[PDB]
RNA sequence: AGAACUGGCGAUGCGGGAUGAACCGAACGUAGAGUUAAGGUGCCGGAAUACACGCUCAUCAGACACAAAAGGUGUUAGUUCAUCUAGACAGCCGGACGGUGGCCAUGGAAGUCGGAAUCCGCUAAGGAGUGUGUAACAACUCACCGGCCGAAUGAACUA
RNA sequence: AGCGAAACCACAGCCAAGGAACGGUUGG
RNA sequence: GCAGUCAAGCGCGACAUUGCUAUACCGAAGCAGAAUUCGGUA
């Protein structure tokens, strides 16, 4: 326990070799994620305020 | 629904660049048609401020044919639109410039390999890659490579080995309404 | 079935007003009766004539002029629904413009859930030169030489039991 | 609503097309795929030999979605048999050797004792990398999201913790 | 809760409504033939698995006015504007600069750890900078244009 | 082994929805 | 709750906003390991 490791050692190696695609795919997912909950789901009525709200 | 979900200058643009080329054409002395690959933009700005004589009139391609004219009833000038189909400097001058400039830039050149410079120079005088970018070295270049990936990876390393020479292929004169075969590179 | 009629009323003409504007207009409805109501209550909204002071000076049919000529009909439309009055605009390519004009009922019945009490006819008229057409719906039976198949078709069956299973090519 | 929408797909001269009730048949220099596509409702014609298309009559967004997959699919299929596809997979670990024996079989993986087994559906080919090549590409792409998806590191920090296989390099045979 | 006026009930059978006090028609001698109301026409249930135009896949639909203001990359139709053969949206390539590393802040921060203005020169196009990133440079970039591209596209609203 | 009642008795004990907690027509 | 700015719309009115008064299996966390926290299935 450092200062800093875990980014001393994401330096000294880097990230996953598919961390960049993995992290688009799931970004791209979100958008149909975001339709898929507001037409499922005291949930549902949650997540409806929440999206009004954004 | 279920769709695809500094401001845009728009056509009030176009029309003043149309009018700006009308009014080259019917002022400069010579009209010229640089028919430029891709250019550094210091290259453009140097050419510019080279002299003070001349303009860098610039648009759209089809912009420039239509102020030139796109055919023989709409030319805006005789003879222009054989042009289609802007300096005060010596013609002279201007093409001797023209055959001679040459720039810096980015195939036939070998390139071996890892430092910024890709190891053109000794590794004391090099300094190691930014980490930062090592999964674009695998996703994107897939890593000798040389003997577009060979291009980026060269611009990647910063190795301006190669050069750039400004062509013309023809120039027109105002007054006399012709147009002059000058094919250079 | 709907038919076409002209209507025009002149409000009884009284003592220093003789031959009044003499508002016309052309109602499409399924029988006299109903055309004469859709005209009072058109100049009792639009205008300001009632038919306490009103008088039909004569109603007649319209017939279209051809019959058998296809045509692009342009139709302005103002109905009411649960929400505020709105104008609207569609385009039918019809043979006549009853037909036309049925057409348009039926798909607002349908798609809006306008009826005939809520539903105005504007104006009807004819598209003449392509390209005018602004409905990509419409512009579909434009394109020269179209040729499309009719898959599956829904064979009628006389009789309960068939020893044949028949087959929908067509 | 469309009355017609159609879709074009190329017959390079190397390879020939024989086209029956949605079923597909594909026959090349890298050997022979076929498909059934029985579920998507499409036509095919032959316009002139060397060209295919496929068109949907009276069908909307829904049924033009797989108006326009069936190109895709078809595609995917001819390009794998005129030239195939190629897969690769990189081996990284910090402390325990990983070990791999061809199905295939993961070894001393994160000093997991238990071996990781994943069948072959695609061949395999040799750098501390694996080459998968196939005529088809949904086996060998599936056999690597297979390969990539055992090696779950379960209960664990999933930056600091690297080990494992993953996708790297996609492209042709050819 | 208590009052004022007004239509059915109550003294009332029949058809329809899974049954029915606040629902519709119809208010009654015993019979034959015929025509209808409400209500119905896939079976139970006597009557068309009728026609025509559109709509909806609902993982607890639907065929019964409060919780209903809003949400959905679900679908079918309309209204107001912007771009548009002076080249529509989209996908790739290129340019994406000079004072400059603006001023202050400095252990190093150069557009992107922070505070306050946001300029000229320009060029078809540069926010003294929308982001990723390094203790700082480095490298990519969108907005802004050009090139390869080829017709309608985009933003907001109504059913 | 023999003799031998009484309380009570309109109708009665397999259940599901709803007909003023009324409960005693569509199904199992 | 009280009082003020709001303002898509229809003097009323939207998201913000100013003073008091069990087990098991998956996704995220600066998860170095363990331990732990938040969400989902049940």
């Amino acid at each position: 326990p450092q200062n800093d490791y875990i980014e001393r050692h994401i330096k000294q190696h880097g990230k996953r070799l598919d961390h960049e695609e993995r992290k688009r795919k799931r970004e791209a997912r979100e958008s149909h994620k975001i339709s898929e909950r507001a037409q499922k789901l005291w949930k549902g009525k949650q997540f409806a305020k929440k999206r009004y709200a954004e | 629904r279920s769709k695809r979900s500094t401001d845009k200058k728009g056509r009030e643009n176009k029309e003043r660049i149309f009018d700006e080329v009308r009014e080259a054409l019917d002022t400069y002395r010579y009209v010229w048609v640089l028919h430029l690959d891709d250019v550094r933009t210091p290259v453009l700005q140097e050419i510019r401020t080279s002299w003070a004589g001349s303009k860098l009139i610039m648009g759209k391609r089809k912009v420039l044919q239509k102020a030139l004219g796109e055919k023989r009833e709409e030319e805006y000038k005789e003879n222009l639109y054989q042009l289609s189909k802007f300096t005060d400097e010596d013609v002279n001058t201007v093409k001797e410039y023209f055959k001679s400039y040459v720039r810096s830039d980015y195939a036939p050149l070998t390139f071996t390999i890892v430092y910024s410079r890709g190891g053109q120079i000794p590794a004391e005088e090099d300094v190691p890659m930014i980490h930062s970018l090592e999964p674009t070295m695998r996703n994107k270049f897939e890593i000798l490579v040389c003997t577009v990936r060979q291009a980026l990876i060269l611009k990647q390393f910063g190795i301006a080995a190669s050069e750039f020479k400004v062509k013309v292929s023809a120039y027109y004169d105002n007054d006399s309404s012709t147009v002059e075969s000058t094919n250079i590179n | 079935h709907f038919k076409e009629y002209q209507v025009i009323g002149r409000r009884l003409p009284t003592e220093s007003v003789p031959e009044p504007k003499l508002f016309r207009m052309r109602i499409f409805a399924s029988n006299e009766v109903i055309a004469k109501s859709r005209y009072w209550y058109f100049l009792q909204k639009l205008h300001k004539v009632k038919k306490a002071s009103g008088e039909i000076v004569s109603i007649n049919q319209i017939n279209e002029a051809h019959p058998t000529k296809v045509k692009n009909f342009g139709v302005w439309v103002r109905y009411d629904s649960r929400s505020g009055t709105h104008n609207m605009y569609k385009e039918i390519r019809d043979v006549s413009r009853v037909a036309a004009v049925e057409t348009l009922y039926q798909d607002m019945a349908a798609r809006h859930r306008a009826r005939f009490r809520s539903i105005h006819i504007l104006k009807v008229a004819e598209i003449e030169k392509t390209a005018d057409v602004k409905r990509q719906y419409v512009k579909q039976f434009l394109t020269k030489d179209l040729k499309f198949p009719l898959p599956h078709r829904v064979q009628k069956s006389t009789k309960t039991f068939s020893y044949k299973r028949p087959s929908t090519f067509y | 609503k469309y009355i017609q929408t159609e879709q074009q797909i190329e017959v390079p001269e190397g390879v020939t097309v024989s086209i029956k009730s949605r079923i597909v048949k594909v026959v090349g220099p890298r050997g022979t795929l076929t498909k059934n596509l029985k579920h998507i409702d499409v036509t095919f014609t032959k316009v002139n030999n060397q060209l295919i298309k496929v068109a949907v009559h009276n069908g909307g967004r829904k049924h033009v979605a797989a108006l326009r997959t069936v190109k895709s699919l078809v595609d995917n299929m001819i390009t794998g048999v005129t030239k195939g596809y190629k897969y690769k997979m990189r081996y990284v670990y910090a402390h325990f050797p990983i070990n791999v024996n061809i199905f295939i079989e993961v070894r001393n993986f994160l000093g997991d004792k238990k071996i990781r087994n994943v069948p072959v559906r695609v061949t395999i080919e040799f750098k501390d990398e694996i080459v998968l090549s196939g005529n088809s590409v949904e086996d060998v792409s599936q056999n690597a999201a297979d390969l990539q998806q055992i090696c779950r590191v379960r209960n664990k920090d999933i930056r600091k913790f690297l080990d494992g296989i993953y996708v790297s390099h996609k492209g042709f045979i050819t």
